[PDB]
């Protein structure tokens, strides 16, 4: 054998090895969500807490893209601080010749072409991360999911990390539940109590909650980050929610 | 077609004593016939007790200045914090200078 | 046993990576099926939406490569829209080059000379796909092209393509040698479509709802896909006859 | 980028170089093709194995066009040849034509062939060519010449032979018909005759690839009044033309 | 990374041998016969074909003997496409010399630069080497007629006679028994095919078989003729020799 | 470009490439070096394994690098032609520049540090060869022998030799050398070098070459005729 | 690049082309000029750029046909990749894209016109990679002689013989008219659905009358310091 | 095999761990600091008596102000005294003073760790750089192919270095005087050297702020020999 | 263990041997401990000798007037990153006249990092570095790994021993955070908290190495005599 010693060689099944190798070290991250809703998409995160010593409110793992676009994900974290790097410059470029922003499938498959590149030879790792990421256009409100093979499709709801199973059946009853559609404000909240849930597939450490969202109504079409009130009375939320 | 030279006036003064030193220059910034400023200063503190002044085309004389002030930086890095001796100080602005041999900073420089 | 880890050759003069690549085809577990009109040129897909949470309108295995051009890809999306990428690239530089738009069979010779290099060249992996490539050409009509790992390509009368491809390919051989001929004799594409669904209803055995179909049709001067709702109506007269 | 730049074919203890042995039986797999050399013409020939019935083998050409008076053929890995032949009608135009005004000789296409061929055997980061060449072609100095081409990058001269599946039986049948004082039509029937043998399933026009090097063909040229420029020498055969000389077999 | 697949063909063994280069003269070993004999008034090139055909097309066919220029010529034994390679350059680098010095090339620096160009091969780049070992037989006005052998290594000696390719061990024993230094051409042109004869691995030496060359100074008055031999020629030599 | 590292350490601290290079030394002909009050000599072993050989055209052994320094070696000779052409290069250089040919230190550290930027250069193995450099400096009467190897080190030598068999000759010249009196004369010189060849070669026929530098570019190699003088002299002393 | 060479070659010319019912035609002089020196009376301005495509050429003449000979070379390997006749726009975008390259250094003014699966068209390119489409064209130095004449007698719907005979008559308003052209008229006539045909010297106006005397010398006239043999054999 | 720029489990590069293996096997250099100067010795370690042990150049000049002794695989170090010499030159050049011996010495060893796949290896030589400044006065460091550089009042390196070392230990303190620390360079190398130690066979040098960096005669070196042995006979 | 070869290689659980071994060897250097109050931070490190023939090892660093690190691990590979950012602070400087933000600086720290952790022939660096800095919204520390990962935290510590210390400044949170225009308090804090480390050596004169910077204090680096204070 050892078809999985090298990136980019099939195996007689026809699969990459070292592909399937970096989705464990993506399955071993915290977890994060997105959440499609009615005029936009919401984003949250589980920062653990380590130690005491760190400081609340100043690690942020949420990304932004150009102003529209918001990216997160799971697993090794400077992987994905490269990827939203690239995206970066992908974004720039695609505004510096067509003048408009990046529409956000056209996003979806910069990032997924140069995420497939890293699977095409042995001389390159792939990426050690899930990424989680959307945000607003012309054509209204999406959510992507990227995975290190390079693979990555629209989503209604999207969730990946230690506690991606749990977060996954939370998600199925929203849409369920909800099928002419789910508001902004609504969303903010339900990422908080996915993120909470989510948390008993990792309830050693203590954690940290952090969302993000956009919308054309509540953010202007534009990425902010959930702080102050809106963020208090979302983790009260959840807090009442797995009591 | 494009001259990238221009004389922005003005004129500078060093004088040494015994356990002194003084260099002058007015404040006044020109182009032409047209005053620019009447408070612009051209004379710098450079640290390591060093002051420096790049009269000419101002230009060329905030980025000479501005290079010695970083040269006085990284020669504390890389040389354990040592104090730059104004006879070393004038042998790397120089270099400096010397660099742009063929496209000049159109300045008299006097430390 | 290095030899099967890289795009050399073994003992018995076999490239194991270009297989190996072959195997990851049917990765998917999706089949096509491509068949021509006298005007038209239809293309079907089996469109498989397993997860709840995925949004079904981005979940497509066909591509618009230029206005004239379609390709249905079997394998893995990644390698997918890698290939899909570069032959709309080399399709709109053919047409500034040359002045003309390029034909199927040519950008089909083009994305297969690709894979041959990949299969001698060591440092670049073959892509784990099969494309098939529709249109109908200006010069040569209705033109159905099909590119492997290999680099091996051939026009097709009709072709198949995924894991109960054989069982579709004799199914499409039977009827044209009970028709005679090399097309399907049909005036408009609504009924050309009608056909292919039909046939490969009869092959795999399976009925079809408006979502477990993905189709795209080629016409002159325009390739395009159809919707669910369009596909809905395309079932609804097979099944009232 | 590339970082392999060192042979992927290097000499074993014994001193045979493994991958071209390895090709070399890549070839001996692929499908019989075969040449024969007239007073007046050329002849070659190949089986056209189609992959399925539904798949058009007129899309898929076995013998090819290099320039008006040199054609090609070969046995092995059909793709490997594609881009060879594409190489190989480039060069024709790089090194020669854009040089002397004038379409190189047989000897010389198939020397820079063999070129590219070499170099993809000591070259970094490439595997050698898995197919054998058969190239037939006429020139005004050298009159109709008959060439092999083998994945080192050898090639030698022929009078007749044949490369591929069942060469070793084709080859002794074509050493008993083969004589100095053949016409090209009586090439064209023993090319015919020789190929039957190996082929199994059908045998006709459209199962068979058939080219000739021989007269020139100013009705195919396409334009008159330069009387210097008489056509082109290389002519395939339709599939009505071999039929006609299936019945009188 | 590509290090795992890295042969390394440019390295030594632990007894100082570069193995690359023993085994492509192993592979030489195996390759037809060619005979290099340097007389007083001229040289003889003699190769013996690898196992013909009877369909192989014999008077227009260039295996063994290549041309360098007007007064250098080489036999080949080993890879033929690798020797083209070689001979292509050796071909430049005189008419490089010729350009610059209005000189025909002396043999020496001709078989030095194509030597010292194997020699990379062997030290650098990380490449396989040339499979290929070369007579040279030529002329200049310095030292006059001249043998000369390179092999993989890029290490060339000069000879009186000599052979390379198969059954050298018996071929050179042979030479070295009914050589000697007051010899004509048309006594080497005897010696060359009668040695070829009998270390054969062939059932019988025939014309269809052989490459044959000369270079005398049988031309008119004071200047070098380089004849390569025709099929035909190459028959009535063998019958006036009495081997056939 | 081909990047691999082929000379790299080894855990016990050796650099294996290096030292294979020296048995690719230890493997080639023998060849020795001894220097007088007002000369020095090389001496070459020739392997009699090769008859039908045409000497005048067979590159010798013993090279110019100018008209004032000679070059000998032991080990691979495809590999020696590269130094040399070098070491010629850097010859016609240093005078074009400095006014002055170069001293034989000189050229024996450039050619020593060309053999050891090939030990720590990437793509490439060592140089399979030492070389014993020898002459006399511009307008200097003093003799000089220096010796290199594969690794790059260099060294000054009263005598030396090097290639197969080499430690055997060592021996011999290590009791017979004496350096509060070394050889006054060429003729002494010569007859040492001679001598020390003889413990190793087999026959004093076609298998040695002698080389003598004198100062101010006076060098000069010996024909068959003028050696076999000096081993016809030493073996009717020998029986004794 | 280099700002010109008045040395070099730059033919005087008159090139048009005409477009017809079933095809196109074009046409030329055949004088070749260095500076007021006629040095060619009898040249080929007419080149083949595939069998079925035809360019008439002006301005620099060694870069008319050399421009002409690379496109047509790189048409040729164009049409055996994609197994299809070359199209007259393919090489009409070749020609511009690479003359615009150089920015107008390479001094090729060109008429292109020809038969493909397409049709027939007729186009002209200038130097500096500009394009133009019509039914008539003219360039050369006598173009604006050329262009009176096929402005005054061009119609729409002209048949085969008629555009023969309007374009050799526009040919000859450039060789009376005209300083920089003369002698013969060449053409070549491309028709759909047939071969192109082309007719060298189709008209011979210029012909040179007999000489008053002959200028035969007695053998021995020249007076001779040295002969020898020379070898041309090996 | 494996890459050149590889950790080990331990936290290690391979490489660099196996350099200090072959500078182990090199001959025996020792330097000794004090208020009065800087002090470099070395074993020559000749491998025939036919060799002329005055061509063995184990210490070297970089500047006027600084010295330089090595051990190891000293054809390594040729590189990395012509990159001193100019690294010291070029500092003159661009600020019209001499170098801080410290500064030359961090340029030395920004070289040793630029090596992968650039060099192919990491260097397989020890230097023991010695020196004079106004600001730091004498000093003596101790460079190696890691990339590491310490500062030493006394150092042995090579061979014998471990034996030297602990030596150095006990002998060295703040008042030595520069005849002191002569005589116990050429004491400590007599204990660890094979071969038994003369003029011809073990080297010395120093450097001092007055006459700069000297290397010694053997006519001086021999004294100093005389002169210890005597000291040592005399209780 | 089949791979470990190079840091292109993942492993079969999804782990990267290669940087875990660089991350091994920072466990292997010598202690250093960062904590920070609102006003100012600080760094303390415990320098390394040869022997007592030689000098103590310096771990401290200064990257701009505002900014400084100490380093456990390769110190070459110290000098290479804090090279990075002397040009990175020194850039913001020139072209934006800008002092750089401390978390700019970790931001810029990780993706270097990064890349050498992705791509074949390089290796991951070898250390392990503790950046303090007073910019425009106070008082920082961060922790970087060689891994890429950077962490903004009150107090840290890394090196041998370094969980002693760690568990210190977790019980000392409350009191030294508010250790407000104070300098001398907030090192004997530190001070302190590294002697939670110490097994059977004691901070010495030329031994301890302590950093300081804050609102109306550049970043000074004290040695020597210059500690003997807070002994
Ligand atoms: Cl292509």
């Amino acid at each position: 054998t050892g078809y999985d010693l090298s990136n980019s060689v099939f195996s007689p099944d026809g699969r990459n090895f070292q592909v399937e190798y970096a989705v464990k070290a993506v399955e071993n991250g915290t977890t994060s969500i997105g959440i499609k809703c009615n005029d936009g998409v919401v984003f949250a995160v589980e920062k653990l807490i380590t130690s005491k010593l760190l400081v609340p409110q100043k690690n942020v793992k949420i990304q932004v893209v150009d102003r529209h676009i918001g990216c997160v994900y799971s697993g090794l974290i400077p992987d994905g601080r490269h990827l939203v790097n690239r995206g970066r410059e992908e974004a720039a470029s695609f505004k510096k010749l067509y003048k408009t922003p990046i529409p956000i499938p056209a996003f979806a498959d910069r990032l997924g072409q140069y995420v497939q590149a890293h699977t095409l030879y042995n001389s390159v790792r792939p990426f050690g991360v899930s990424t989680i990421f959307g945000g607003v256009d012309k054509n209204g409100a999406h959510l992507y999911m990227l995975e290190p093979s390079g693979s990555y499709w629209g989503y209604k709801g999207a969730a990946t990390g230690k506690g991606r199973q749990s977060a996954k059946a939370e998600l199925e009853k929203l849409v369920d539940h909800h099928p002419e559609g789910l508001s902004a404000r609504e969303a903010v909240k339900q990422a908080a109590k996915i993120i909470y849930l989510a948390h008993e597939d990792n309830k050693e450490k203590d954690f940290e909650l952090e969302i993000s969202w956009c919308s054309l109504s509540e953010t202007n079409g534009l990425h902010k980050f959930v702080k102050g009130d809106l963020l208090q009375e979302a983790i009260d939320f959840a807090q009442k929610e797995i009591n | 077609q494009f001259n990238p030279y221009g004389d922005n006036g003005g004129t500078i003064l060093g004088i040494a004593g015994e356990d002194f030193a003084v260099l002058a220059g007015d404040t006044r910034n020109i182009t032409d016939y047209s005053i620019n400023s009447r408070y612009e200063p051209k004379v710098f503190d450079c640290g390591d007790n060093i002051v420096m002044s790049a009269n000419g085309f101002a230009a060329d004389g905030d980025a000479l200045v501005k290079r010695f002030k970083n040269s006085v930086k990284w020669y504390h890095f890389d040389h354990n914090d040592k104090k730059l001796s104004i006879n070393s100080a004038a042998r790397n602005i120089q270099h400096l200078l010397y660099g742009k041999r063929f496209f000049p900073y159109y300045v008299h420089t006097i430390i | 046993g290095y030899d099967r880890h890289i795009t050399i050759f073994s003992p018995e003069g076999r490239l194991y990576q270009v297989e190996y690549a072959f195997k990851a085809t049917n990765q998917t577990n999706i089949n096509s099926l491509a068949v021509r009109g006298k005007d038209c040129t239809v293309v079907i897909s089996q469109k498989k939406v397993p997860d709840k949470l995925l949004d079904p309108t981005t979940v497509s295995y066909i591509f618009c490569i230029s206005r004239t051009i379609g390709m249905v890809v079997n394998g893995p999306i990644p390698d997918a829209r890698n290939a899909a990428l570069r032959a709309k690239a080399e399709a709109a530089e053919f047409r500034y080059k040359y002045g003309y738009d390029m034909p199927c069979d040519v950008l089909a010779k083009r994305m297969a000379n690709l894979s041959q290099i990949y299969t001698q060249r060591a440092y670049m992996r073959p892509l784990g796909v099969i494309l098939t490539f529709v249109s109908v050409d200006e010069e040569l009509g209705p033109s159905i092209y099909k590119t492997d790992p290999a680099g091996y390509y051939v026009g097709y009368k009709a072709t198949a393509t995924g894991p109960k491809q054989q069982e579709i390919t004799t199914n499409l051989e039977n009827h044209f040698k009970k028709s005679k001929i090399d097309h399907i004799n049909e005036e408009s594409w609504e009924k050309v479509v009608e056909f292919a669904i039909t046939h490969m209803i009869d092959a795999l055995g399976t009925e079809f709802s408006k979502n477990d179909l993905e189709v795209g049709v080629a016409t002159k001067d325009k390739f395009f896909t159809l919707s669910a709702e369009n596909i809905e109506e395309r079932l609804v007269a097979i099944a009232e006859q | 980028t590339d970082r392999y730049s060192f042979s992927l074919t290097t000499f074993s203890p014994s001193g045979k170089l493994g991958q071209i042995d390895y090709a070399l039986t890549a070839v001996k797999q692929g499908v019989t093709s075969l040449g024969i050399k007239a007073t007046n013409g050329v002849v070659i020939a190949t089986e056209k194995k189609s992959s399925s019935p539904l798949a058009m083998s007129e899309t898929l050409s076995k013998v090819s066009l290099l320039t008006p008076d040199i054609g090609a053929v070969y046995s092995g890995m059909g793709p490997d040849y594609r881009v060879l032949v594409d190489k190989s009608r480039k060069v024709a135009h790089t090194s020669y034509k854009r040089i002397y005004g004038e379409y190189p000789p047989t000897k010389l296409l198939v020397s820079e062939v063999a070129k590219i061929m070499q170099e993809a055997t000591q070259s970094g980061g490439v595997r050698p060519f898995g197919v054998s060449l058969l190239i037939a072609g006429h020139d005004e100095f050298n009159g109709f010449s008959l060439y092999q081409v083998d994945p080192s990058g050898s090639y030698f001269p022929w009078k007749a032979t044949a490369i591929g599946k069942g060469s070793v039986a084709a080859k002794t049948f074509l050493e008993k018909r083969w004589n100095d004082e053949l016409e090209l039509e009586d090439a064209i029937h023993i090319a015919l005759l020789t190929l039957k043998e190996s082929v199994e399933g059908e045998f006709n026009g459209d199962t068979i690839e058939l080219a000739i090097i021989g007269d020139e063909n100013p009705d195919l040229l396409g334009y008159t009044g330069i009387p210097t420029d008489k056509g082109p020498r290389f002519r395939k055969l339709t599939s009505q033309e071999i039929n006609d000389r299936l019945e009188a077999l | 990374g590509s290090r795992r697949y890295d042969s390394r063909t440019t390295i030594f063994s632990p007894e100082g041998r570069l193995y690359q280069v023993e085994y492509a003269l192993e592979s030489i070993s195996h390759a037809g016969t060619a005979i290099g004999i340097m007389a007083s008034d001229g040289i003889v090139l003699a190769a013996e074909r690898k196992v013909t055909s009877t369909l192989l097309e014999q008077d227009t066919s260039t295996e063994k003997l290549y041309k360098l220029n007007d007064k250098i010529a080489v036999a080949v034994a080993g890879l033929t496409a690798d020797a083209e390679i070689l001979i292509n350059t050796a071909r430049i680098h005189a008419q490089n010399y010729l350009k610059t010095y209005n000189e025909d090339i002396p043999v020496e620096i001709l078989v030095r630069r194509l030597s010292d160009i194997k020699q990379g091969y062997t030290q650098h780049g990380g490449l396989r080497p040339f499979g290929v070992s070369f007579i040279y037989a030529g002329y200049d006005d310095r030292y006059g007629y001249q043998l000369y052998t390179s092999n993989p290594s890029g290490n060339y000696t000069g000879w009186k006679a000599i052979s390379v390719g198969a059954n050298t061990s018996a071929a050179q024993t042979l030479l070295q028994m009914d050589y000697k230094d007051d010899m004509k051409v048309d006594d080497a042109i005897e010696l060359a095919l009668k040695t070829l004869s009998k270390t054969t691995d062939s059932s019988a030496l025939t014309y269809d078989r052989l490459e044959f060359a000369t270079i005398r100074k049988g031309a008119n008055d004071g200047e070098v003729y380089q004849k390569i031999f025709k099929p035909q020629e190459i028959k009535d030599i063998l019958v006036k020799t009495g081997i056939t | 470009g081909y990047d691999r590292a082929l000379s790299i350490f080894s855990p016990d601290g050796h650099i294996f490439q290096v030292e294979y290079a020296l048995e690719a030394v230890k493997r080639g002909t023998c060849a020795v070096g001894v220097k007088g009050k007002n000369c020095v000599v090389l001496g070459c072993e020739r392997r009699s394994t090769l008859k039908l050989q045409d000497t005048r055209i067979t590159p010798s052994k013993v090279s110019k690098i100018d008209s004032h320094v000679v070059l000998s070696f032991s080990g691979l000779n495809a590999d020696s032609r590269i130094l040399i052409e070098k070491a010629r290069v850097e010859a016609q250089s240093h005078r074009l520049t400095l006014e002055d040919p170069v001293t034989v230190e000189y050229l024996t550290r450039y050619v020593a540090g060309v053999q050891q930027r090939y030990t720590q250069s990437g793509g490439v193995r060592p140089f399979g060869v030492s070389t014993l450099i020898a002459g006399f400096d511009p307008r200097d009467d003093e003799p000089k022998l220096y010796q290199t190897e594969p690794s790059g080190i260099y060294s000054s030598w009263s005598a030396q030799t090097i290639g197969r068999n080499s430690k055997t000759v060592r021996e011999f010249l290590e009791k017979n050398y004496d350096r509060k009196e070394p050889p006054a004369t060429v003729e002494e010189c010569v007859k040492l070098t001679v001598r020390s060849l003889l413990e190793v070669v087999q026959t004093g026929a076609k298998n040695i070459e002698i080389t003598v530098v004198k100062p101010d570019s006076d060098i000069v190699a010996l024909s068959s005729e003028e050696i076999n003088q000096y081993v016809t002299q030493i073996e009717q002393e020998k029986q004794e | 690049n280099s700002h010109t060479q008045p040395k070099a070659t730059s033919t005087g010319a008159t090139i048009v082309g005409v477009k017809f019912n079933n095809g196109v035609v074009i046409a030329a002089d055949t004088r070749s000029t260095q500076g007021p020196i006629v040095a060619d009376k009898n040249c080929a301005k007419l080149h083949r750029i595939s069998p079925k495509i035809w360019c008439a050429g002006a301005g620099t003449a060694a870069d008319t046909e050399a421009v002409t000979q690379l496109i047509g070379s790189n048409i040729e390997l164009h049409s055996l990749y994609t197994s299809r006749e070359p199209r007259v726009v393919s090489a009409l975008q070749m020609l511009k894209q690479h003359l615009f390259k150089y920015q107008g250094h390479i001094g090729a003014y060109l008429i292109v016109a020809g038969v493909d699966p397409t049709g027939s068209h007729l186009f002209s390119i200038h130097a500096h990679g500009s394009t133009d489409v019509g039914y008539y064209l003219s360039l050369g130095s006598g173009s604006l002689a050329a262009m009176a004449v096929l402005e005054s007698h061009w119609k729409q719907d002209l048949t085969k013989e008629e555009a023969i005979k309007l374009a050799s008559d526009a040919i000859q308003a450039g060789i009376w008219n005209d300083l920089g052209s003369g002698s013969n008229v060449d053409v070549c006539v491309m028709e759909i659905g047939k071969d192109a045909e082309y007719l060298r010297n189709y008209l011979t106006p210029n012909v040179r009358e007999e000489k008053q005397k002959s200028y035969k010398f007695p053998r021995g006239t020249t007076a001779v310091l040295k002969e020898s043999i020379v070898n041309i054999c090996d | 095999d494996r890459g050149v720029s590889t950790f080990s489990p331990e936290g290690r590069l391979f490489q660099v761990e196996y350099s200090l293996e072959a500078i182990k096997l090199g001959s025996t250099a020792i330097g000794i600091a004090t208020k009065e100067g800087v002090v470099l010795g070395v074993e020559k370690r000749a491998t025939s008596p036919l060799l002329e042990s005055d061509s063995i150049e184990k210490i070297v000049e970089i500047d006027r102000h600084i010295g330089c002794a090595m051990s190891g695989l000293t054809a390594d170090a040729r590189s990395m005294i012509e990159h001193a010499r100019t690294a010291a030159v070029t500092h003159n050049l661009y600020y019209d003073e001499d170098i801080n011996v410290e500064s030359l010495t961090q340029s030395v060893c920004d070289l040793a760790l630029r090596f992968g796949e650039l060099m192919s290896r990491p260097f397989g030589v020890a230097l023991l750089i010695a020196g004079h400044d106004a600001d730091d006065g004498y000093q003596l460091f101790h460079a190696e192919p890691s990339g590491t550089f310490y500062r030493y009042n006394a150092k042995a390196i090579g061979s014998g270095s471990e034996g030297a070392q602990a030596e150095l230990l006990n002998e060295w303190h703040s008042s030595l005087t520069l005849k002191e620390a002569e005589l116990l360079v050429l004491k400590i190398l007599k204990q660890v050297m094979e071969e038994k130690l003369d003029e011809n066979n073990a080297q010395l040098s120093c450097i001092t702020k007055q006459d700069g960096f000297k290397i010694y005669d053997n006519e001086k070196t021999a004294e100093l020999i005389k002169e210890l042995k005597e000291k040592e006979a005399a209780e | 263990n089949n791979y470990d070869g190079d840091t292109v290689t993942f492993s079969p659980t999804g782990r990267l041997f290669q940087v875990e071994y660089a991350l091994e060897a920072i466990k292997q250097g010598s202690v250093t401990v960062g904590l920070r109050s609102n006003t100012h931070a600080v760094l303390v490190a415990l320098k390394r000798n040869a022997d007592e023939l030689s000098s103590y090892q310096k771990k401290i660093i200064k990257c701009d007037e505002h900014m400084g690190l100490s380093l456990a691990g390769l110190a070459p590979d110290a000098r290479v990153l804090s090279n990075y950012l002397r040009q990175q602070c020194n850039y913001s400087s020139l072209v934006f006249n800008r002092k750089l933000a401390v978390e700019r600086a970790g931001h810029l720290l990780c993706d270097k990092a990064q890349k050498n952790t992705q791509s074949y022939g390089g290796r991951p660096y070898g250390v392990g570095l503790l950046i303090i800095g007073y910019d425009k919204s106070g008082a920082h520390l961060l922790e970087f790994q060689p891994s890429g990962n950077v962490t903004e935290l009150y107090g840290t510590a890394i090196g041998a021993r370094s969980q002693g210390a760690k568990t210190y400044l977790e019980r000392t949170l409350d009191t030294f955070i508010k250790i407000d225009g104070n300098p001398d308090e907030l090192i004997k804090a530190g001070v302190e908290a590294i002697s939670q480390s110490l097994r059977d050596e004691s901070l010495t004169v030329d031994n301890l190495s302590i950093a300081i910077v804050g609102k109306d204090t550049p970043f000074t680096i004290y040695d020597g005599e210059a500690v003997a204070k807070y002994i």
